[PDB]
């Protein structure tokens, strides 16, 4: 309700 | 001699990611060429072919390096490749070709989705053309959407990594969605690959200009646009940087889509940087935590 959390991973080489 | 001509795809496919016909890019996903390829007889050192992507895909995704595996039979480098200009890959041959009869080798490369021409959701073509054989694989393309509340929507991505210099770049878009939101703080924090004896690092402050349905669900800014992103970093007193990678950033008002763009250091030994940024929102108070991580791939 008052605090809200995400993410992500972005692909590269190496 | 460019001898393209001489090269015959026996086997040529693409796929999606954990092989399916999708990739999910925002959560470090790909596809993949695989090649196996023919060559005539009677090839020398520094001959050449070149095959070309479809723009839609790149072979570094966030990476900032441009290199593609090479060709090998065993442990034998038969040639090595490069990254030319317009989706353009070109192998040129060793001295190891000299004289081989019935040459064959298995080319595996894996293809990003490039956020900058897929900028949204949808499906996509992927094509890698060789002498004038097409590999082709429709796949669908789909991206996350940050994380909001009532008053605003926090995204973010890294835009590049630079493993030769220990560098990346990485963007946020702060975006109010209803009512009214004041005493804004962003922060910017690496969770994994602070230099605390580094440098302080470059953050740039932008209005967004455009209309909210045209940002990129792919995160994509094209900051250099300025018609679109209208640079504030010197009006933002506001600002606070820090020598361990960290900042502060205060925004009075709200009233329309911030972009945080953020060019930094991080400790050398660190296969791979963790960026979170925060924001603290006060209604007319609220936390919006986002991650940016990454998945680094080989060949």
């Amino acid at each position: 309700q008052q605090h809200h959390l995400g993410g992500a991973k972005q692909a590269g080489d190496v | 001699t460019d001898v393209t001509s001489k090269v015959t795809v026996e086997i040529g496919s693409i796929e999606g990611h954990n092989n399916t016909n999708k990739v999910e890019p925002h959560a470090g996903q790909r596809a993949v060429l695989k090649y196996k390829l023919k060559f005539e007889n009677g090839l020398h050192q520094g001959d050449y072919f070149d095959f070309t992507l479809s723009n839609n895909v790149n072979t570094h995704g966030v990476s900032t390096a441009r290199k593609v595996p090479e060709i090998k039979n065993g442990s034998v480098v038969m040639a090595t490749g490069e990254v030319l200009e317009g989706g353009k890959i070109r192998y040129t041959f060793t001295n190891d070709i000299e004289d081989k009869v019935d040459v064959t080798a298995e080319l595996e490369i894996n293809l990003f989705i490039d956020p900058k021409t897929v900028q949204t959701n949808g499906n996509q073509t992927i094509t890698s053309t060789l002498n004038e054989e097409q590999t082709s694989k429709e796949l669908d393309v789909k991206y996350k959407d940050g994380i909001g509340n009532y008053y605003a929507n926090l995204n973010g991505s890294i835009e590049t990594f630079n493993k030769a210099n220990n560098r990346f770049s990485h963007v946020a878009f702060i975006k109010p969605n209803n009512g009214k939101t004041t005493s804004v703080t962003v922060t910017g924090t690496l969770m994994k690959g602070s230099n605390q004896n580094g440098n302080q690092p470059k953050v740039r402050i932008f209005e967004y200009l455009g209309n909210n349905e045209d940002i990129a669900k792919s995160v994509y800014a094209n900051t250099t646009d300025t018609s679109k992103f209208k640079e504030v970093t010197s009006n933002m007193g506001n600002l606070n940087l820090q020598n361990n990678g960290s900042y502060s950033l205060n925004i009075e008002n709200l009233d329309k889509t911030y972009v945080v763009h953020y060019d930094g250091e991080y400790l050398n030994g660190t296969d791979e940087v963790d960026f979170r940024t925060q924001m603290v929102g006060h209604p007319e108070g609220y936390t919006l935590t986002w991650d940016n991580g990454l998945v680094l791939y080989s060949n």
